[PDB]
């Protein structure tokens, strides 16, 4: 299927408690494969998936230098944004950035990303054209003018169309045992009486990869979107994910309810029912 | 500032079978800012060598973390996750329910 | 692998 590579970065200032903490992680699809934490005893880019361990020492040197430089520029930018927003030096603030690429089954670029947030709000984003910027406010417009004057977008476009896709394709081949394997959900319905009048039907999806999935309840063939309790997809800790959807059902009417499951590891969507 | 209070889910890696070793998970998500305090409890007592994932975030910029530890469920032992965040007037304790 | 010029001054 389709694939993605993403690098995530977070810097959090902490006035009076040293310099901002910097954490960055890299993902292919939903698999974490590299990390760097400035608060580690000896900060270095570290592998987190077996298929990246084979990369040589020069790779880990390069990635570590880039992460360290990113931590330093983030520190400078945190001071800059205090000025842009007329903020006191006394508070903690957050700078986030994500960038990366999406490719289709043939490995062609589907789209690229590079976007930033300040204190959890969108700040500046490279548009899908990979050539223009969307600034959220007048402070981000100051960055936009700087980045336009330096033609930053053209440097990002070159990376996202070139190295990002080329190295994603290499990682997909080196990790093809895992990165190119979808694990379908294991599904079942449980029944939990609430009262003499109602019971919860809970539709489970377990052990699936990647995280994207659709679980829905129907009653007499009609979607129950408004009456379904849907928990956020959650990691099991073994690479796979879990999710459930629940509906409250009048006692005796359980067979009018069907759970429907869509996942890229399933050839055709599943339909299941409570089985007493 | 703007703040988002964490969603909290407490659950096991594998379906619970009493007497069989497993992993106890506390997944915190959708929160901002990123500073957060998470404890896993056994019968009210903090479990010691709990590990956690590296901070990452979702499309909407909110953060998520997984805290986890080996555990062997039984019928009588109670497990919970205790979470403190700037959005909480007091720590939130979410009990483990093997059916959720 | 990472963008070598991802450290960009805002």
């Amino acid at each position: 299927g389709s694939h993605s590579m993403r690098y995530f970065h977070t810097s959090v200032s902490r006035p009076g408690r040293g310099e901002p903490r910097f954490i960055t992680v890299g993902y292919v699809d939903d698999t974490l494969f590299v990390r760097f934490d400035s608060d580690a005893a000896s900060p270095r880019e570290e592998p987190r998936a077996p298929w990246i361990e084979q990369e040589g020492p020069e790779y880990w040197d390069r990635e570590t230098q880039i992460c360290k430089a990113k931590a330093q520029t983030d520190r400078e930018d945190l001071r800059t944004l205090l000025r842009y927003y007329n903020q006191s030096e006394a508070g903690s603030h957050t700078l986030q950035n994500m960038y990366g690429c999406d490719v289709g089954p043939d490995g062609r670029l589907l789209r690229g990303y590079h976007q930033d947030a300040y204190d959890g709000k969108d700040y500046i984003a490279l548009n899908e054209d990979l050539s223009s910027w969307t600034a959220a406010d007048t402070a981000a417009q100051i960055t936009q003018r700087k980045w336009e004057a330096a033609r930053v977008a053209e440097q990002l476009r070159a990376y996202l169309e070139g190295e990002c896709v080329e190295w994603l394709r290499r990682y997909l081949e080196n990790g093809k045992e895992t990165l190119q394997r979808a694990d379908p959900p294991k599904t079942h319905v449980t029944h939990h009486p609430i009262s003499d009048h109602e019971a919860t039907l809970r539709c489970w999806a377990l052990g699936f990869y990647p995280a994207e999935i659709t679980l829905t309840w129907q009653r007499d063939g009609e979607d129950q979107t408004q009456d379904t309790e849907l928990v956020e997809t959650r990691p099991a800790g073994d690479r796979t994910f879990q999710k459930w959807a629940a509906v409250v059902v009048p006692s005796g009417e359980e067979q009018r309810y069907t759970c429907h499951v869509q996942h890229e590891g399933l050839p055709k969507p599943l339909t299941l029912r409570w089985e007493p | 500032m703007i703040q988002r209070t964490p969603k909290i889910q407490v659950y096991s890696r594998h379906p619970a079978e009493n007497g069989k070793s497993n992993f106890l998970n506390c997944y915190v998500s959708g929160f901002h800012p990123s500073d957060i305090e998470v404890d896993l409890l056994k019968n009210g007592e903090r479990i010691e060598k709990v590990e956690h994932s590296d901070l990452s975030f979702s499309k909407d910029w909110s953060f998520y973390l997984l805290y986890y530890t080996e555990f062997t469920p039984t019928e009588k032992d109670e497990y919970a996750c205790r979470v403190n965040h700037v959005t909480l007037s007091q720590p939130k304790i979410v009990k483990w329910d093997r059916d959720m | 692998r990472r963008f070598s010029r991802s450290p960009i001054r805002r």
